[PDB]
């Protein structure tokens, strides 16, 4: 199917804001926003572009793979950003 | 005692050019440079943080409506009503680790050391703001960014604003749970007013007082250089006199 959402999500400190746009399996696009801090602040774009498009399975791979690469995101563990992402 | 810098800049009705001044400040600090303060007030205004998107956040009608001005920060966090009673703060210092926490809570204890001048109980703070116990109401929050060499702080503490502006801003889910918030909003935020009362300039001098002893340094008074200047007016000229920077949707460096 083709499919889109968007999705709200509490951390411990801050809201991570998703939307997905699904074509099947795999991921055609997607915007991640919210309330949180990010260092370097332009790895959120990094993040949208690892995520564009793989497949909705292999997205922790993703998550944490992102993370080894060395980023800091205070109040916000990569577990959130994994509760944030999941529609099932 | 080292020697800082202490910045009176603001222009409150343009918002866009204060957050400017911001990010000139903080991009032009060469490691070694005095540290720098800086006080500043906005007139009716919603900022919001780095990772926001204005039209998921807040209500841009009403803000129209009421002349209230959209702009977007440097930093992360957090969306928030500021007024002429908001006091604004920045602190950029050399840096030689990533330490953003600790900066927090240095911060913080800044914060705490200028109100017991002022005869009040302050307390941190997990991360980012700072409350008077009653059971605790939120007077001040904050956020910041680090780069190699220079961190940046800034803060806004809520000395005399109208409190129930903070919720009419934001985008309500059902507008008939508008109630829920709001009521919810005015138990956990408070103005200094409410404990002491200070006009904004006696809490901006036991700020200059806090800040001096707790990071030991003695800021003068100083005006803004050439440097920062020009850098300022391009940072307004290129993105945060745009609508797409403010609308929260530009994430790219122009210079």
């Amino acid at each position: 199917m083709h499919m889109m959402y968007s999705k709200n999500w509490k951390a411990k400190k801050g809201l991570i804001r998703v939307t997905l746009d699904l074509d099947g399996n795999r991921i055609k696009d997607i915007h991640i926003s919210g309330d949180f801090f990010m260092f370097p602040e332009d790895s959120i774009n990094r993040l949208e572009d690892m995520l564009r498009g793989s497949s909705i399975e292999k997205i922790n791979d993703i998550i944490r793979d992102f993370y080894n690469q060395g980023v800091i995101t205070p109040g916000v563990e990569p577990e959130d950003f994994i509760q944030a992402l999941r529609v099932i | 005692h080292m020697e800082g810098r202490l910045l009176l800049l603001e222009t409150p009705g343009n918002t866009r050019m204060s957050l400017a001044y911001d990010e000139a400040i903080y991009r032009s600090f060469q490691y070694g440079d005095k540290p720098i303060l800086r006080f500043y007030r906005h007139d009716r205004s919603v900022i919001i943080g780095y990772f926001q998107v204005a039209e998921e956040e807040v209500d841009l009608d009403y803000m129209k409506k009421n002349g209230i001005m959209l702009a977007r920060r440097y930093t992360g966090g957090g969306a928030v009503y500021h007024d002429l009673g908001d006091l604004n703060f920045s602190v950029v210092r050399s840096s030689d680790d990533m330490d953003i926490t600790s900066m927090f809570r240095t911060m913080n204890e800044a914060v705490v050391n200028s109100l017991r001048i002022l005869g009040l109980d302050a307390r941190p703070g997990e991360l980012n703001d700072v409350s008077i116990p009653v059971g605790e109401k939120k007077i001040m929050g904050a956020a910041g960014a680090m780069r190699k060499g220079a961190k940046l702080w800034h803060a806004a503490m809520l000395v005399h604003t109208d409190l129930d502006m903070l919720s009419a801003v934001l985008k309500v889910p059902d507008e008939k749970f508008r109630d829920k918030i709001a009521k919810s909003t005015r138990e956990r935020v408070a103005n200094v007013t409410d404990f002491v009362d200070v006009s904004i300039d006696e809490v901006r001098n036991a700020l200059i007082r806090g800040f001096s002893e707790t990071l030991h340094i003695d800021f003068r008074e100083d005006t803004i250089t050439e440097k920062e200047e020009s850098l300022a007016r391009e940072l307004f000229d290129k993105k945060y006199s745009t609508e797409e920077w403010n609308m929260g949707l530009l994430r790219k460096e122009v210079v």
